[PDB]
DNA sequence: GCATGCATGCGCATGCATGCATGCAGCATGCATGCATGC
DNA sequence: GCATGCATGCATGCTGCATGCATGCATGCGCATGCATGC
């Protein structure tokens, strides 16, 4: 998900997003792959995406509720892409098809 | 707007008509007596002001029992004032309430309590704008769920039953009836809020009257910047000094009168008044 | 019993976010016009 | 000499882009009021 965060921020020069724009192209991703074993329905995306937000990596603009879902929700990344490639060549256990996808 | 005052003398027409169907209305007293008896509370709609035909029932049949009328369409009329009301005639208490929820769960304990008492209830226009608060009518709603209380409500407005609810249609156990009356809104158009320049002006020195009308005269012609007004002040020979000049635009402003507020026929035809 | 100080509820002003429109410039396309060229 | 076909330049209509202004909404503040408590 911060992959495909990143991406975003990449394509679209510092612009807010949300959580469909982040599902549609992870969906893209894993469909251009064969087989690749990462079949997963939406709740549990969004239940990644939640506490991503709890965690407080990722912060609301304007803030405000019942109006606005958590869907359809401005939302913006607070990492540097140092940052990321830093951390993900001291993550164990990455997979190869991720690491591409990071570099592309 | 004052001349309304005066157009009061114009005479209906077709009254014969109006004096039959009233006749017919006045029958189903008997009838509404008997379903407000029972558990039900009734809304009169129908074109026409009905205060008329409300005021015949109350003094026709309501001269025996306790009742409170609530005109509605007064717009300083809140909910809070007729649950005082209530508390400090109905149950003669005078004790003030911290909360109006502690006030309702009071006059609910004191009611359930005391099987003996009887009340009803005359609302005219429950469509005012002071009554349509959603917490409004859910007092009104949880008031009229006891079977000791007997209430006759009247609708005015097109949108009326957007405002009530599943539960609070349960709650409410409505029953409706037709009654065109044809009757003027007077009264209930009395009280709405939908010369002042001239009687400033007539005890204002007269060189804020020429100031003001040669403001008047540029804001007809096409705001004026501050420079260029104080300069045309003082071409005029009104203003000494921009002190003066300003303690004037203090003074006017103090009244509520750059641009004026103020429309731009009422304007011309002041000048010439 | 009274005074007092504190917690709460409401009104008001303000700043900010959102919707909404219009005028301009660039571009593509279709048409009018000029040119070649034979019979 | 002339008609016909072909090639090209221009007018124009379409559309995409750039933008400020009016308004609604949330919020923070500040004041008024009712209550708990202490003496």
């Amino acid at each position: 998900l911060i992959i495909a965060m990143k991406h975003l921020n990449d394509i679209y020069e510092e612009e807010p997003f949300n959580f469909q724009m982040v599902y549609n192209e992870f969906q893209k991703f894993v469909q251009r792959k064969a087989h690749s074993v990462y079949n997963f329905e939406k709740p549990v995306v969004m239940k990644a995406f939640e506490h991503l937000q709890q965690l407080e990596l990722i912060k609301p603009m304007e803030r405000t509720s019942g109006n606005s879902q958590r869907e359809y929700q401005l939302m913006k990344l607070l990492l540097d892409n140092t940052q990321i490639m830093n951390a993900l060549q001291k993550y164990p256990n990455c997979p190869t098809d991720v690491r591409q996808w990071a570099t592309s | 707007q004052t001349l309304r005052n005066l157009l009061s003398k114009v005479s209906p027409s077709f009254s014969a008509e109006l004096k039959q169907l009233n006749q017919q209305y006045e029958k189903l007293f008997h009838k509404w007596m008997l379903q407000l008896h029972l558990g039900f509370n009734i809304v009169l709609y129908g074109l026409g002001s009905k205060r008329d035909l409300l005021e015949r029932f109350r003094t026709t049949m309501l001269q025996d029992s306790i009742h409170v009328v609530i005109n509605g369409f007064f717009p300083g009329i809140s909910v809070k004032s007729v649950l005082n009301s209530i508390t400090e005639e109905v149950l003669d208490h005078m004790g003030t309430f911290r909360s109006i929820l502690d006030q309702l769960d009071w006059i609910v304990n004191k009611f359930k309590e005391d099987s003996s008492l009887e009340l009803f209830l005359l609302i005219h226009n429950l469509d005012s704008q002071m009554l349509r608060g959603e917490k409004s009518q859910q007092i009104i709603g949880q008031l009229s769920s006891l079977h000791n209380i007997y209430l006759i409500a009247s609708i005015d407005h097109l949108n009326a039953p957007l405002m009530w609810d599943h539960a609070k249609q349960s709650l409410f156990n409505w029953l409706w009836y037709e009654t065109t009356t044809y009757s003027p809104y007077t009264e209930e158009t009395s009280y709405e809020n939908s010369s002042s320049l001239t009687h400033v002006l007539r005890s204002l020195t007269p060189n804020a009257r020429g100031i003001f009308r040669l403001l008047i005269k540029y804001q007809l012609d096409n705001g004026l910047s501050f420079q260029d007004f104080y300069q045309q002040c003082r071409e005029a020979f009104l203003v000494n000094s921009d002190l003066t000049l300003r303690a004037q635009l203090t003074e006017f402003r103090d009244h509520k009168l750059l641009l004026i507020p103020v429309d731009n026929g009422t304007l011309t035809d002041f000048l010439e008044k």
